[PDB]
């Protein structure tokens, strides 16, 4: 998660540089002269095993298709068994069958995997 | 009496696809093809390019069938005999 | 499996691990290049108890910090050391390295080029993730053992 | 969309003689097959079962 | 025989129990891989076989 | 402006993954900074070394006009909407690098046409 | 097909024929017997060229 | 093929879009996909489409 960041004046992308005295990190543009502090540290970040787009998909409307499976688990959130599940989304082979359901009633993403890391599912 | 909102049975099916070939017959996918040529897409050919740096062609008209009759008449062509 | 030990369903692995290609990319689960400036505080919570840790019995500010993964970490039969050391002798000095060692719940190996820098350890990264050999002979991907 | 094979498929002991066909857990629909045996061209519309 | 086919019929209704608790294991994420082998890769791998195991 | 060429490729300002793919991109084409600089280097890849700098513009003014994306539009003031077109197609291209889409069925018969 | 619902990795969708030529196949099986059909004559007619050359 | 452009509350153009092909409004051959979790509605009025019929099932 590098959300990085474009100039307040002429919007292209900024690029991180040192202050060399005080030891920290600004993020020069280099078509204007705007600079701004670094946020987090983090310039950079490569996520080999990722999870970002399995929940990929998920609209207001992803019980309308009518495509979708069905069952009636429950989820932590409203306890409707009006749920739709599809695998996750990202398209590799080192992918799991985990299901991913959506609560069509209150919208939750909920998850069939036993051994649940994350929070969000973005 | 044979409630005409009574559910179609899979015998009826049959039904649907008579009246399926009833009117497409077994060979519209030639047929409409080369239909909507002549009707349409004929006269959308002679409208692309149909102007010269004038001469403009315009109008399309297909005849019935005819032969070019070496010595004769420009003939009503069938065609069992062609 | 040599004569005198074919039965040992743990030598089966033992060779097995020890043949299979096991580059850093299979055992890492990200990579992050920080600014973290100052060789002794740092900007990441979970690797000061790490930097106090390699006090006891040159640098740029660019951090390159990688996440490994005890699954496949312990899997393949590895150490910290092992994947540190490997790392520290891919890269001669040109790499400043430093690792977590095996007790720590995050597995991390820091490592700093020893100012184009940001560009340089992408390569670097890359350099790791893909070429080092922590262990096996290259093109053996795969090694199934069977009865 | 989601297709019915046989009308009956929608339909909200067995035949011992008969095939085993799957079940209809779906009130999804959005279609069902005219005749499923419809999926054949010319030729093979000939060949008996 | 009438009853063989009660068998046979039993036979195959018993594999796709098999494939079917080899699914909810996996989609719950139990089915550890074979080593060098996904996850995906060895789950069809089973059902392949079970479904085989049925038909043999 | 950068910003501005991301929003029609990457429709999602949290999709940093996305985006850092593209990083590259934005620097590949640091070079060139307003619409005639970029017309230009593109006219100058389709045209000899003796031709001039109108001429250069107005050939790749004429090509992304016809050649480029011409199901689209061939007349003139529909640049945004080949842009966006262009951007959804290096979308769905980085998607499908991403290990976040399967790269499309060759023999989906929904993407072929019989002519008759 | 689109006769089943998107991620259905049972037996019956993933094309096991349940039943025997004699009970006769569903049209899902019959499809899907007809697929695995013609790769078989599909690469009959790769090993009868290939194996044609070899042998020359 | 032609993004034409967008659409919030699409399920609403799906429903008068397939209606009117229904009626004869849209003709049709007309082809009308909507890919839910793609957040695309792509529709097709191009030849060449093999295309079947079947029965509508609607609730
Ligand atoms: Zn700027
Ligand atoms: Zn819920």
């Amino acid at each position: 998660m590098t959300t990085f960041r474009f100039c307040r004046d002429c919007n292209n992308m900024l690029y991180p540089r040192e202050d060399k005295e005080n030891n920290r990190l600004l993020f020069e543009c280099r078509t204007c002269s705007y600079v701004e502090e670094a946020g987090s540290p983090l310039v950079y970040r490569h996520e080999l095993i990722t999870n970002i787009g399995e929940t990929a998909g998920v609209v207001q409307d992803i019980g309308s298709d009518p495509t979708l499976p069905r069952s009636d688990r429950e989820c932590p959130k409203c306890h409707s068994r009006e749920n739709v599940f599809f695998q996750s989304q990202q398209r590799r082979k080192d992918t799991s069958m985990v299901l991913f359901f959506v609560c069509l009633s209150c919208s939750h993403i909920f998850t069939s995997d036993q051994k649940n890391k994350r929070t969000q599912f973005s | 009496f044979e409630d005409e909102s009574a559910p179609i049975t899979a015998e009826d099916s049959w039904a649907v696809i008579s009246a399926f070939f009833r009117e497409k017959g077994l060979v519209s996918q030639q047929l409409d093809s080369f239909n909507q040529f002549v009707d349409y897409t004929l006269q959308d050919i002679i409208c692309e390019d149909s102007t010269l740096i004038e001469i403009s062609f315009g109008k399309i008209y297909v005849t019935k069938p005819m032969v070019n009759e070496s010595d004769g008449v420009t003939h009503a062509l069938y065609p069992q005999e062609a | 499996l040599e004569p005198g030990h074919a039965a040992d369903q743990e030598q089966a692995k033992l060779i097995r691990s020890a043949i299979e290609h096991t580059t850093l990319k299979s055992v890492t689960i990200a990579s992050e290049i920080y600014y973290d400036p100052d060789p002794r505080s740092t900007v990441i919570p979970e690797d000061e108890e790490i930097i106090q840790l390699h006090f006891s019995l040159q640098q740029s500010p660019w951090l390159l910090r990688l996440e490994l993964d005890r699954a496949a970490m312990n899997d393949k039969d590895l150490t910290m050391g092992q994947v540190g050391e490997r790392i520290k002798q891919t890269f001669k000095n040109d790499l400043f390295v430093i690792w977590s060692e095996d007790n720590d719940e995050k597995l991390i190996i820091r490592c700093r080029v020893v100012a184009e820098e940001d560009h340089m350890l992408k390569k670097i990264e890359n350099t790791m993730l893909e070429n080092i050999t922590l262990r096996g002979v290259e093109n053996i991907e795969r090694v199934v053992m069977m009865k | 969309i989601l297709i019915a094979m046989q009308p009956e498929d929608l339909e909200p002991d067995v035949d011992p003689a008969k095939r085993i066909r799957v079940s209809h857990h779906a009130t999804t629909f959005t279609h069902c097959e005219i005749h499923p045996s419809m999926i054949l061209g010319v030729a093979a519309s000939i060949i008996p079962f | 025989d009438g009853p063989t086919m009660r068998e046979i019929t039993e036979t195959i209704a018993e594999a796709k129990k098999k494939v079917l608790d080899v699914t909810k294991e996996a989609q719950a994420n139990l089915l550890t891989a074979k080593h060098g082998m996904t996850l995906r890769e060895s789950f069809e791998d089973n059902v392949v076989r079970f479904l085989n195991e049925a038909r043999d | 402006p950068d910003g501005e060429i991301l929003e029609h490729i990457c429709y999602d300002v949290n999709d940093w993954q996305m985006l850092e793919m593209l990083k590259p991109c934005v620097e590949d084409g640091f070079v060139i900074q307003d619409r005639e600089t970029a017309l230009d280097f593109i006219g100058r890849r389709g045209t000899a070394l003796g031709i001039k700098k109108e001429k250069r513009i107005q050939y790749a003014k004429d090509i992304l006009q016809k050649e480029f994306l011409p199901h689209i539009t061939q007349l003139e003031g529909f640049e945004s909407r080949k842009a966006f077109f262009l951007g959804y197609m290096i979308n769905r291209l980085l998607l499908c690098a991403l290990d976040r889409k399967d790269q499309d069925d060759r023999d989906h018969f929904g993407k072929k046409r019989l002519d008759l | 097909l689109p006769h089943f619902s998107k991620d259905d990795y049972s037996p019956e969708s993933k094309g096991f024929v349940e039943n025997s030529y004699l009970r006769g196949l569903t049209p899902q099986e019959f499809f899907f017997h007809a697929m695995g059909g013609r790769e078989g004559l599909i690469d009959t007619a790769v090993k009868t060229a290939e194996t044609g050359y070899i042998q020359r | 093929g032609v993004w034409h452009g967008v659409h919030r509350n699409p399920a609403r153009l799906m429903e008068t879009l397939r209606t009117l092909r229904r009626k004869g409004d849209i003709n049709p051959e007309v082809s009308m996909i909507r890919d839910i979790r793609e957040k695309e509605l792509k529709i097709f009025t191009d030849a060449g489409r093999v295309y079947r019929p079947l029965f509508i099932v609607e609730d």
